[PDB]
């Protein structure tokens, strides 16, 4: 039912955003760019095999309260989440999939593969790991299959007595409602990206009724561009000084508060036409932010395996953007790594 | 008309509208790093 979904959705989104804080600090006055939904996604399937304070940790860490949310609804919440998203949609492309890659003498249970064959959109493979070298070719490649070649290397480095590899992966691909003219982009106008700093950047133009607001709270200034079909992007443009209070300040109440508040009306646009990659390595940051039996030898994946004989050992994210005057296409893939226990 | 120009340091999210989900989320200081 809808009540869990949007439930899902907002824990998922208040996450998004602590996740997002945290890299403001690792990576500061730098690009950032994720799928959260991806990483959630991954993290929730990797909770489905897990037991007691291992799968509790995993879903408080994703921002759920027991209580508020039991462990099953949870579940079922997820499971209608990626049913959702990858529903067919008219000219829009989004698709939302996990791939698990099992070393050959890994002992599954047969419950397991079939909740996330059947309810969570996975593919799974019998994987040699005695061949790491080409293990980790194998899932490079699926990724790059699966994100129509957007997210190339997921995966750098391989640890060689890794047992299992867990992918989420998400695909997206969408035309403007209103596309830009390329006639009227302006091949070299300039980007600040600091205060005495410009680049240049072909800047796309157009004259449009958009939603859009000024925040007299937060002082920014936000733009909703329509994709044609049930999708949406925000560009929120701080005032000058800003940047830092609007970080501090996003969440879930933000984005409800500016779904009542934004009003469409004339505006004379300017957009840059560019591309963009971020990699990130999770591991320590995912402890840190709580998850921490998935990682030691008392790991409880007794609902993943018949001898428990696993746990986490790394995690990775990689997302991709481009926008352009047609529209947007990205790309994410989240990576879980398993070694023996 | 009003004009905005997307011309320094912004916030950028995909979201879909039936679930309210965030697909993706970020921010752009250099749209020309590589
Ligand atoms: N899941 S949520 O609480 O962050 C959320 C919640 C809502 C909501 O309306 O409750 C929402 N509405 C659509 C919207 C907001 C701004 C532009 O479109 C979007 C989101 Cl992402
Ligand atoms: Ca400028
Ligand atoms: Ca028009
Ligand atoms: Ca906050
Ligand atoms: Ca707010």
């Amino acid at each position: 039912p809808n009540a869990t979904l949007y439930k899902m959705s907002s824990i998922n989104a208040d996450f998004a955003f602590n996740l997002y804080r945290r890299f403001t600090v690792e990576t500061p006055d730098k690009n950032i760019f994720f799928s959260p939904v991806s990483i959630s996604a991954a993290l929730v399937m990797l909770s489905f095999g897990a037991c007691c304070s291992t799968q509790t940790e995993i879903v408080e860490t994703l921002g759920f309260n027991l209580t508020d949310t039991p462990m099953v609804e949870i579940q079922h919440g997820f499971q209608h989440l990626i049913c959702s998203l990858n529903f067919p949609k008219k000219e829009l492309e989004l698709q939302i999939g996990n791939a698990l890659f099992i070393g050959k003498h890994l002992k599954p249970l047969a419950k397991f593969l079939n909740d996330v064959k059947t309810l969570y959109e996975t593919e799974v493979f019998s994987t040699d790991f005695s061949n790491i070298s080409a293990a980790k070719q194998e899932i490079n490649s699926h990724v790059e299959m699966q994100t129509k070649g957007k997210v190339v290397g997921l995966i750098q480095d391989l640890k060689p007595n890794t047992i299992m590899v867990l992918v989420n992966y998400i695909h997206f691909k969408a035309q403007w409602a209103n596309p830009f003219d390329p006639s009227k982009t302006e091949d070299s106008s300039s980007f600040l990206i600091d205060k005495t700093t410009t680049v240049q950047v072909p800047m796309m133009h157009q004259m449009e009724q958009y939603y859009h607001l000024v925040d007299m709270e937060l002082n920014c200034t936000v733009l909703q561009m329509d994709y044609s079909k049930n999708a949406l992007a925000l560009f929120v443009l701080p005032k000058e000084g800003q940047m830092e209070s609007v970080e501090a300040a996003m969440s879930s109440k933000t984005l409800k508060k500016w779904n009542r508040l934004l009003q469409k009306g004339w505006v004379d646009l300017f957009v840059p036409k560019f591309s963009i990659s971020a990699t990130y390595d999770l591991g320590a940051t995912l402890l840190k932010m709580g998850i921490q039996h998935a990682y030691s030898e008392n790991a409880d994946f007794s609902g993943l395996t018949e001898d428990n004989g696993l746990k986490l050992s790394n995690a990775a994210h990689k997302a991709v953007l481009h926008i352009g005057e047609k529209g947007t296409e990205a790309a994410g893939a989240m990576f879980l790594e398993a070694i023996p226990r | 008309h009003p004009i905005i120009q997307i011309d320094r340091s912004f916030m950028l999210l995909i979201l879909e509208r039936s679930t309210r989900s965030i697909l993706f989320l970020g921010k752009v200081v250099n749209p020309t790093e590589a």
